[PDB]
């Protein structure tokens, strides 16, 4: 609506803010393994998956946008990586096996991005 | 039975990957 910081300054400075919270989200560990294989309608999708994700994404696409200056806006990127997130995180029930390897990459991520200005105000 | 009979759809207990 308005009244908002997400814009932090500039496309390249943000690539730059992008790297660590990739090291965070994407730190090349089992948490972020599974991320890049998540669930689809068009492949063993899951029930209803239009209010719990939408538009669902993988580790690895929002990757091939995130080093180019595709992404570089948090607005961009954290709408990917929150979806993404929410792609695994509404129906993930809060201690089986689908709401653990993500949860990780949100609180690592979550605090990678406050630096990345995304959450600045 | 033969042939189907009043079968339709059924949820059979599925919630996403979190099972599968």
């Amino acid at each position: 609506g308005s009244h908002m910081r997400k814009k932090i300054f500039k496309p390249e400075e943000l690539r730059q803010a992008l790297m660590p919270t990739l090291e965070a989200l994407y730190r090349q560990d089992p948490e972020s393994l599974p991320f890049r294989q998540p669930v689809d309608p068009q492949l063993l999708g899951i029930p209803d998956y239009f209010d719990i994700v939408k538009n669902p994404m993988d580790l690895s696409t929002i990757k091939r946008k995130l080093d180019t200056g595709q992404y570089q806006e948090p607005w961009q990127y954290v709408d990917d990586v929150w979806l993404m997130f929410n792609n695994a995180w509404l129906y993930n029930r809060k201690t089986s096996r689908v709401y653990k390897f993500c949860s990780k990459l949100a609180e690592v991520f979550e605090q990678e991005i406050d630096p990345v200005m995304q959450s600045l105000g | 039975s033969h042939l189907k009979s009043k079968k339709g759809q059924s949820t059979s207990r599925h919630k996403k990957l979190m099972f599968k």
